[PDB]
């Protein structure tokens, strides 16, 4: 069904730039919001870019400000990253991920297969207690995550999301909101907070969701991931 | 000289009996509109000059007392330094927006060629106050700037009350006010000229709405240029011979009298539009109409 | 400023939704919303023709779009439903010259009624009509041999068919109770006549003018 | 046609003859009870303060 | 033919023999003990702009949140009452709607109209727009309500004096309610969803069984077209606004008319019916463009909402009785608190 394919990923020699593109299918693309998100090879997720839908507003992590431009052609699907003076440090995986925010809606449930890029203070800082829980199948899981602000709002909403990232494969989303579990995902996983410590319980484990926990925060607008938990066994 | 008949007994009588029926109009037409939609550029601008008519209205006792001999000589360099000045403000604010209005109708029934322009949109509420803060660019410095002490507290001249700078500044701003009414009402005639030709080659005639119809628009667009032209065109054909009198020392003073009760005059018609201005422009409006029989009744 | 995220990127999904609806208004306050009504077999079909609930013919005609819903068929109470077409821009009333000589209560009677019913309800009271006294053709061969007093015996004139159709557009004129704030457009047609949309074009026209000046505060 | 559908309504007002009712001031006290029970958790009956009230 | 007739007219005059003799009191003079609400004073909170016509049908979600509404402009609006952000727009097929539900899971929405089928739509479809679902034809009149039980079934009222359940997933008429004589124009459902009241233009009401199929009771008392219907939250009683300046109460147990609810100064119709979420407060929207709320219990006025220039088309109450959202033909929807 819903698809996001990334292309024009390689080697790029340092201070070159480079044109990532994301085709975008089975879903209406212009209705959407995407970012880009980095994957730097063992050191877990990071936020990129974002532009909206319509291309009202769009952001960039501090760390890309004033050389990444993101952009969008509604018309043919496609989500555009222009890189300019790549550094060593941009060498990662990069994701294209869908995200759409309405009452109720299940924002950054999907996310591309990504692209390798290889290169010859303020914000919210999400940590995560333990990096490597050796589980066995059949048990109880509960991963922990802690952040430096209260992610519960005025509004009352708790903005936490549960992600996980199978070996191999893309992130996948499990929990929005905090509580919200996300669609296709079995009711195996909870969320539960008390507004900046929170919790992930998987009861009765199999060995299908065997990966690297993240936690990822969306109260103030600099989204920062946890440094993952990963279950082995 | 004077005479005393005309300034201070005739002027201050005529201006409370148009004042005493314009601020009621003027109330009672903003405790309407208060509640009128503003879901086009029309009633948007009827709404601004419902705002600057009860200025004007409100501005009215204020020379009526200057006038009348009654207030003292600080109430009237008040009237000359910020009454007065509103008043103008206000008075040029209604002007550009009654060809404002024109200009709407216009695009609307003639649908001219160079509709890309879509000054009928959302930006004209922008455009209004646009229309606002220019006039009062045009006449900020008129009331800072008239800051020159009375030399006698018998009688006082406002361009006495005006350094020379402020002098060569109103000279300038009163000009450009005239030229603006002027090309204000050319743009008037044209447009309602072009509606009025639209409307006759609009209907087949022959049937008694059609006639109706011909009728009453041609009506209304009469009247709206007979009260435009009588309560103006006198005021700004009588202004720069007036303004040039008051500038000019070699004028003489009968003149100079002749040209000051003309301009009061002329200037008591274009404050007698304020009471005709609801009749004819209001009144027309549709949902002004259902709202006032909504509530009135 | 006070405002979560989720909840500045949902207040900028709800602005582009309003963009969006302003522009469908837009574009749909400049088609021309035509209601297609008769007695019944009446002409109605060869009208939309040649321009299980409700039917939209939607057509453009000299960069003016025509939106015609027909309600034949409905066979529930009109006064439920009819208040939904107060805000159309006019009323195609077709009506068979031919049925006259044909009873269903004579047919011709049943169509004045039901123009009277639409013309002088509360929903139409400025809407303007279009009528199309339809099949005039086989009125002028019925109206040889079949005398118009059938319908309408207080007709005293000669039995022709300019006198009759004449005395039959008069007599469903004569039923319009506002003459004065609505205008009746009859117009006769036969089969398959082109003329017919250049009518209703014209007629639409003038009503689009009058909805101009009424809505300028100029009428 | 006629018959058979004179036939139906009169089975159908058999059927709605031979139902149970009750007494009507049986119903209208169990009515007050159920208002007089729930009015304490009605909003629009005691307006609710702007800290619990969602629409402020 | 003449027997029948006979047989009906005896078999009604026992029915309302049955029903007086069961009228021992009234509940007017059964309320005299009780204190009054006094004057009722909801000001509007939220005002929902957004409609450019003349709004026909309005349902509230079961979240007390989320607002659906319907216009003659061929759109199907999903509102967040409390931020007033519109969190969905769907556009219409056909824009002659006069009804919309939403669905108490809140995954889908019905609307419905002049073109005689009941459009069911998806709000939680994985490519994030919202998609037209199911397309319920055969109604052979004009959709006048429709009310979801399940997200599978939905019971519609129409202009052919019919109702119908249907069955979403398979699109074919799983039940049919006949035996009103005139359209009808309401519908409601009771609190278990085992039951529903529809009013229709023979000045008449009637209970029906969701499963059983047939007829439970008809309720009469109205002098005009029934418009509105609403249940008590009890489910035990109904109160039904007319074309008429009347509303009344009826109670299924009793199986009578309780209380009329009417005024010498109104005399136009009433459109939209609903109760508070106590049932004490009967809220009915009139073509005076005014809404007036009622004491149930002793057919006091007990307030009026105004504000409304049009006709107020639809009324509905949250669940938790939170606020009151009234839909009206000047193309807004005011929420009151
Ligand atoms: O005592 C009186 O009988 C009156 O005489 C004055 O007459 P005049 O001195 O000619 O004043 P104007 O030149 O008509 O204008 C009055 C003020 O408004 C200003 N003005 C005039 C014209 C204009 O177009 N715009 C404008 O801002 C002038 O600079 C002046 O300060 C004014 O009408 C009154 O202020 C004063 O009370």
């Amino acid at each position: 069904d819903v698809q996001l394919v990334e292309s024009g990923g390689g080697l790029v020699q340092p201070g070159g730039s480079r044109k990532l593109s994301c085709s975008a299918s089975g879903f209406a693309f212009s209705s959407f919001g995407m970012h880009w998100v980095r994957q730097a090879p063992e050191k877990g997720l990071e936020w990129v870019a974002y532009i909206s839908s319509g291309s009202g507003t769009i952001y960039y992590a501090d760390t890309v400000k004033g050389r990444f431009t993101i952009s969008r052609d509604d018309p043919k699907n496609t989500l555009f990253l222009q890189m300019t003076s790549l550094r060593s440090e941009d060498t990662a995986m990069y994701y294209c991920v869908r995200s759409i925010y309405y009452y109720g809606s299940s924002p950054f449930d999907f996310w591309g297969q990504g692209t390798t890029l290889t290169v010859s203070g303020s914000d919210i800082v999400m940590t995560q207690a333990t990096s490597s829980v050796p589980v066995t199948p059949g048990e109880s899981v509960s991963i922990s995550c802690r952040s430096s602000k209260s992610l519960l709002h005025s509004n009352g909403n708790t903005y936490l999301y549960w992600f996980l990232q199978r070996p191999g494969q893309s992130p996948q989303l499990l929990i929005y909101r905090m509580s919200n579990l996300a669609s296709g995902v079995p009711d195996r996983f909870s969320g539960s907070g008390s507004g900046t410590a929170f919790t992930l319980t998987i009861s009765r484990l199999e060995a299908e969701d065997v990966g690297v926990y993240y936690c990822m925060q969306h109260l103030e607008y600099p989204l920062t991931f946890g440094a993952g938990t990963k279950l082995e066994l | 000289s004077q005479n005393l008949l005309i300034t201070q007994q005739i002027i201050p009588v005529l201006y409370c009996m148009v004042f005493i029926a314009g601020i009621l109009l003027n109330g009672v037409s903003g405790w309407i509109f208060f509640y009128v939609p503003s879901s086009k550029s029309f009633i948007i601008y009827l709404k601004n000059i419902v705002i600057a008519d009860f200025v004007m209205s409100l501005t009215f006792p204020f020379k009526i007392l200057g006038d009348s001999g009654l207030g003292p000589w600080q109430l009237n360099v008040f009237v000359c330094r910020v009454s007065a000045v509103l008043f103008y403000v206000n008075m040029y604010v209604s002007i550009v927006f009654f060809g404002l209005i024109s200009f709407d109708r216009y695009y609307k029934i003639v649908k001219p060629l160079w509709t890309s322009f879509i000054q009928s949109v959302s930006y004209s509420k922008l455009l209004s106050v646009i229309v606002w803060m220019l006039m009062l660019l045009l006449a900020v410095p008129n009331i800072i700037l008239t800051n020159q002490s009375v030399r006698e507290v018998t009688q006082i001249k406002c361009i006495e009350l005006k350094s020379e700078l402020g002098r060569k500044w109103h000279k300038a701003s009163n000009y450009i006010f005239v030229a603006i009414f002027w090309i204000v009402f050319l743009l008037l005639i044209v447009f309602y000229t072009a509606i009025t030709k639209k409307i006759f080659k609009s209907h087949l005639k022959s049937s008694r709405n059609s006639t109706s119809v011909k009728k009453k628009s041609s009506r209304n667009i009469f009247s709206i240029v007979f009260v435009f032209f009588v309560c103006f065109v006198p005021y700004h054909i009588a202004r720069i011979p007036y303004t040039k009198s008051q500038t000019e020392a070699h004028y003489s003073c009968q003149s100079k009298e002749i040209l000051r009760y003309m301009k009061e005059f002329t200037l008591l018609l274009s404050a007698a539009n304020v009471c005709l201005d609801p009749i004819i422009y209001f009144f027309l409006c549709q949902p002004f109409r259902e709202i006032l029989c909504k509530k009135l009744h | 400023c006070t405002l979560s995220a989720e909840d500045k990127a949902a207040v900028e999904r709800s602005k582009m939704i309003d963009r969006n609806l302003r522009e469908d208004g837009e574009k749909a306050a400049r088609e021309v919303k035509l209601l297609l009504l008769g007695a019944g077999e009446s002409g109605k079909s060869t009208i939309v023709k040649q321009m299980t609930g409700i039917v939209e013919t939607h057509f453009t005609f000299k960069d003016l779009h025509f939106k015609m819903f027909d309600v034949g068929g409905q066979r529930s109470e009109r006064k439920k439903w009819i208040h939904c077409f107060e805000g159309v821009t006019a009323i195609i009333f077709c009506v068979a010259l031919s049925d006259y000589d044909l009873v269903l209560m004579n047919r011709m009677h049943e169509s004045m009624k039901l123009f009277d019913s639409i013309c002088n309800n509360k929903w139409f009271t400025d809407t303007s009509i279009i009528l199309f006294l339809n099949k005039k053709d086989l009125f002028e061969e019925k109206i040889k041999k079949s005398p118009l007093t059938i319908c309408y015996p207080e007709y005293a004139g000669s039995n022709t068919y300019e006198e009759a159709a004449a005395y039959i557009q008069c007599q469903f004129e004569d039923l319009n109770k506002r003459k004065d704030t609505k205008e009746i457009y009859t117009h006769f047609t036969c089969a398959t006549d082109t003329k017919n949309v250049q009518f209703v074009f014209d007629a639409v026209t003038d009503v689009i003018i009058k909805n101009n000046l009424k809505d300028c505060g100029l009428f | 046609a006629s018959i058979a559908q004179a036939r139906k309504l009169v089975e159908q007002l058999k059927m709605e003859a031979n139902i149970d009712r009750i007494k009507v001031s049986k119903a209208a006290a169990d009515l007050m009870a159920y208002c007089e029970a729930h009015a304490k958790e009605d909003p629009l009956l005691t307006p609710v303060p702007a800290s619990e009230n969602p629409f402020r | 033919l003449d027997q029948l007739r006979q047989e009906a007219e005896q078999l009604k005059n026992q029915i309302r023999d049955a029903r007086k003799a069961c009228a021992d009191a009234t509940l007017s003079q059964i309320t005299n003990n009780i204190d009054p609400v006094g004057r009722i004073q909801m000001r509007t909170r939220r005002t929902l702009r957004g409609h450019l016509a003349k709004i026909y049908a309005m349902h509230w979600g079961t979240d007390s949140r989320l607002l659906v509404s319907a216009s003659q402009d061929g759109k199907l609006i999903i509102w967040d009452s409390y931020t007033t952000n519109k969190v969905h727009a769907i556009p219409l097929r056909s824009s002659w709607v006069m009804t919309c539900a939403y669905a108490p899971s809140g995954n889908y929405v019905a609307c419905g109209g002049l073109d005689n089928i009941c459009s069911i739509y998806n709000l939680k479809t994985r490519e994030g727009n919202v998609r037209v679902s199911r397309e319920l034809a055969g109604h052979t009149g004009y959709l006048s309500c429709c009310r979801f039980l399940d997200d599978n079934q939905i019971v519609t009222s129409s202009g052919d004096t019919t109702c119908a359940l249907w069955d979403i997933e398979t699109g074919q008429q799983t039940t049919t309610f006949t035996g009103h004589t005139g359209d009808v124009m309401s519908l409601s459902l009771a609190p278990d969803t085992r039951l529903f009241v529809s009013g229709a233009c023979d000045a008449s009401a009637k209970l029906w069984d969701v499963r059983e199929g047939m007829c439970r009771q008809t309720f009469t008392g109205h002098e005009s077209d029934i418009n509105a219907i609403c249940f008590f939250p009890n489910g035990n009683a109904f109160a039904t606004g007319s074309d008429d300046a009347t509303c009344r109460l009826f109670d299924l147990r009793a199986d009578q008319e309780l209380m009329t609810y009417s005024h010498d100064n109104i005399i136009c119709g009433i459109t939209s019916v609903s109760f508070s979420k106590s049932g004490r407060l009967l809220l009915a929207g009139y073509d005076d463009f005014n809404c007036n709320v009622w004491d149930a219990l002793k057919a006091d006025r007990a307030g009026v909402l105004a504000g409304h220039d049009n006709r107020v088309s639809c009324l509905g109450v949250t669940d938790d009785g939170m606020a009151v959202a009234t839909g009206s033909w000047d193309s807004f929807l005011k929420i009151w608190n």
